[PDB]
């Protein structure tokens, strides 16, 4: 009851001027069929025609919400409706296809490489498609790309739908209020959409209806602070695919505004998306566009749009003061949608390098931010990328790592007592056994009980732990009295001169497989390393099959178990084969990391039989 | 031992260990498993280019039907 | 010679040798000259390298390293005579044939 | 300028960028002669003509 | 059960069969028989497609020489 | 291949340059 009360509505009621055809109005309705205000005299009312669209047929059956809105409408109040009442969270990111309105057809990996990218964006940060809503050309494209979704994964994508209301089929077969009207499947309404922003200008099969209200809307959900609350709001794509002449001037009005949009255009749909990769490539350094290249522009204009020679000077003029900001567009040239949309999204929060880099943490992209963040001329401020390296610990990035790594930050200069210390006590990442561990050698060592939920578990603890996984009469260096003298003392001395070691321990006791594997490839004593891990893992299977826990943990612990014992078996043989004697002292030699003791005893203290 | 061997030692390992993962790289790489998926990748991108290319080569052929015609 | 240092990344990467690289560079220019003082000693080096110094770091994946003083630091110049004499009496010497 | 024994040569662990290499150096003079500095590469260094 | 108990059962019921058939996809496209298949037939319109556009170039190399001669 | 398709490019581009001067 509240859309009709607050949503209103405009119908033709005029003179009906004739012009053309007697029967087609100035609204283009039948004459008979009747019941902005120049030359139609529209007139405001309550609507009637929204609620719930059930699709019959065209594959699977999805229920898409719709409401029919006046063209000038506010959007705060239209914000408010997608915030509350269809129960839509506010969203990391919005997208904006255009396109050309006539059907097409493109390359067919083009077209299945566009509807991937664009699912797959669409899922990983959860946002909303904005496309032109009826089943013409390039929506018909994302309406192809969302039942590939719909057939192969399980997201929910929210795909925003805006088209006129006189353009679409059967507008008596969505008349009611709140009320599930079935739709059959002028032009129909793309099926494997969500919601409906259906404009009504008042004229029947004439566009125009939507562009302004579209604009209004994205500008007013782009001004909203995102929940991050840093200081920016949520940013938006520009997304081109193919085009005519009214997505030019749409370019250059989402690149001359405040705050600026970022457009990227695609490759092989044709027409305005390949004279802007034309343009693009064709550039030097910006406007400074040569004599051969502007009639080369102009001819292809005038031939792929059949235009005049003024017509192309006028789309060629506007082409240089879209091409005037050259940074903000991209080209995806054959041989994606989600760069598209990631670089857009790292160019319209304009924050500094450690923002992208914490962004693309978040979006789980290696190569993204390779090729981007930490390409060539990249400033970077003083110990951002040691927050960087701590952030990329704590959550699984392995990759992310092996990038940080490559890109400068050393392990020795890095590793301190007090980091490795918020290492052991993070909360991300995935499940670990190590909270049992540690409650169990506080319970045998002052026999209290349950340790409190904010204890902070120093490394005299995980000392302790390693302790009594390790058996026997095994003395971590964390227990000796060195390191209880420099933690009483503290809580280049604080730094480990070894420490991939305690990478390797801390990648051990929480379950990290993969963190374990790259560390045991950098750094040294890798024989060590990898019998300790071995041991290590067997123990806290047994534990965590002493202690009733998932048998998964305890299969899974196993399995890292053979694997680390394989490794060692692998690197015996590589040691045997390339040097005997060496092998051998390589066997034989005192580890004083690791309790004074030897190769071959670790060997048998595991277990390890092959060995 | 002393303090010099444990540097040639610490030396040892490392080419162990260099060894050890590039000649698992080059046995995966080596593999016909893995020869077969790459030779196919490529089939498929050669494929998609050939098309396009024999397109191409229509539409320049029109056109050097046309320069022919006006001359 | 970054460029050289680049092929040197791929060289490790896929092929087992150990490439002979020695550079020769002044020792007034390079970063972190305090870093690399010692008599036959390990010194760790950094990779990083300041965009705001104007002195650059060495090549990382080089082999050895013939760092010439002219007694000047932050100019060019102290290493191009010591190349040129050292690479004929290289090539004065009669190779193994 | 003044002359003196150098104090800067050894060996250079690259710490980061990828792959860990070492790297043998020497500070020398600007007019030393190369005779000597061959002498050093072949012997010292171990490296082969 | 429950009968709510069995919206989730069914759900997850779905689940099972999804991964389970896509997966027997994913076993029969990675196996060493169907991509030496593939690579074949995809040959075979290569061979028919690049023999067309040689005689296409045939014919446009020859306009071309006759244009040249013409100016 | 690819060094054929970048080259085809350039004259195929060169060609409708050539035309149009026509």
């Amino acid at each position: 009851s509240w859309i009709e009360r607050a949503f209103y509505k405009r119908e033709c009621v005029h003179i009906i001027p004739s012009t053309k055809d007697p029967h087609r109005c100035c609204c283009g309705r039948l004459i008979g069929q009747h019941v902005w205000s120049i030359s139609k005299h529209t007139q405001l009312s309550p609507t009637d025609a929204f609620g719930t669209i059930e699709f019959q047929g065209g594959g699977h059956s999805n229920k898409a919400m719709y409401v029919r809105v006046s063209f000038d409408t506010k959007p705060d109040l239209l914000l408010h409706l997608m915030t509350k009442e269809w129960q839509l969270e506010l969203p990391k990111l919005l997208i904006s296809v255009h396109g050309g309105l006539q059907n097409f057809e493109l390359q067919p990996k083009l077209k299945q490489v566009f509807g991937k990218g664009l699912i797959k964006a669409a899922m990983t940060t959860g946002a909303w498609i904005f496309t032109g809503g009826v089943n013409t050309g390039v929506i018909r494209h994302v309406g192809d790309a969302l039942k590939d979704h719909a057939s192969k994964s399980r997201g929910k994508i929210c795909t925003i739908g805006i088209a006129p209301w006189g353009i679409v089929e059967n507008q008596e077969d969505l008349i009611g209020r709140d009320v599930v009207r079935p739709y059959q499947t002028l032009t129909v309404l793309n099926s494997m959409h969500s919601h409906f922003i259906l404009a009504d200008n008042g004229t029947t099969g004439k566009y125009g209806a939507e562009v302004k209200l579209r604009r209004q809307l994205e500008k007013h959900i782009s001004l909203q602070k995102i929940n991050t609350r840093i200081g920016q709001g949520v940013p938006v794509v520009a997304l081109i695919v193919e085009g005519g002449p009214n997505v030019i001037s749409i370019v250059l009005e989402y690149l001359r505004d405040t705050p600026p949009v970022p457009v990227v255009v695609c490759d092989g749909s044709g027409r305005a998306s390949d004279i802007l990769a034309f343009g693009h490539k064709y550039s030097e350094e910006g406007g400074l566009i040569n004599e051969s290249l502007r009639d080369q522009l102009l001819v292809t204009i005038q031939k792929t749009f059949t235009y005049t020679r003024t017509q192309a000077q006028h789309l060629f003029i506007i082409l240089m003061e879209c091409m005037k900001k050259k940074e903000l567009i991209t080209v995806f040239r054959m041989g994606d949608i989600d760069l598209a949309i990631l670089t857009a999204l790292l160019k319209g929060a304009n924050a500094s390098a450690p923002d992208q880099l914490s962004l693309a943490l978040a979006w789980n992209r290696v190569d993204i931010a390779r090729s981007q963040i930490f390409i060539y001329g990249q400033q970077w401020p003083v110990g951002s990328l040691e927050q960087a390296m701590l952030d990329a610990l704590v959550l699984d990035r392995v990759d992310f790592v092996k990038l940080l790594i490559e890109n400068g930050v050393s392990m020795h200069r890095f590793l301190t007592i007090s980091r490795l210390e918020e290492l052991y006590n993070t909360r991300h990442g995935p499940s670990n056994t190590l909270y049992h561990l540690v409650r169990d050698v506080k319970k045998r060592e002052y026999p209290k009980g349950n340790l409190p939920p904010d204890y902070r578990i120093s490394l005299i603890d995980i000392g302790l732990v390693i302790e009594y996984l390790m058996g026997g009469a095994y003395r971590c260096n964390y227990t000796r009295k060195r390191f209880r003298t420099l933690y009483h003392n503290l809580f280049e001395i604080n730094h480990f001169p070894f420490p991939f070691h305690e990478l390797m321990v801390w990648a051990v006791l929480m379950k990290r497989q993969k963190m374990a594997l790259f560390f045991w490839q950098h750094g040294e004593e890798a024989m060590a390393k990898a019998l300790v891990a071995c041991k290590l893992c067997k123990a806290m299977a047994h534990e965590a099959s002493e202690n009733d826990m998932v048998d998964d943990i305890s299969q899974e612990l196993n399995h890292n178990s053979r694997d680390f014992g394989q490794l060692a078996v692998e690197l015996l043989d590589q040691s045997y084969k390339q040097d005997e004697q060496l092998a051998m002292k390589l066997l034989t030699y005192e580890l004083k990391n690791w309790s004074n003791a030897t190769c071959l005893q670790l060997a048998v203290a595991a277990k390890h039989r092959d060995f | 031992i002393t303090d010099d061997e444990l540097k040639k030692v610490h030396d040892f390992e490392e080419q162990c260990i260099e060894e050890y993962f590039r000649e698992k790289d080059d046995r995966f790489n080596s593999s016909n498993d893995e020869r077969i998926r790459v030779t196919s990748e490529r089939v498929e991108n050669m494929s998609m280019r050939l098309e396009e290319v024999n397109e191409r080569e229509h539409s320049m052929k029109a056109s050097l039907q046309t320069v022919d015609i006006r001359l | 010679i970054r460029h050289v240092g680049d092929a040197l990344k791929d060289h490790a990467s896929k092929s087992r040798g150990k490439i002979c690289t020695i550079g020769i560079a002044p020792w007034g220019i390079v970063e972190n000259q305090e870093d690399l003082i010692g008599r036959d000693v390990v010194r760790p080096y950094q990779t990083m390298s300041n965009p705001m110094s104007k002195l650059t770091v060495l090549n990382s994946m080089h082999s050895h390293f013939i760092l010439a003083d002219n007694g000047t630091t932050g100019k060019y110049g102290a290493e191009v005579k010591l190349r040129r004499q050292l690479e004929k009496h290289i090539s004065l010497q009669k190779i193994n044939t």
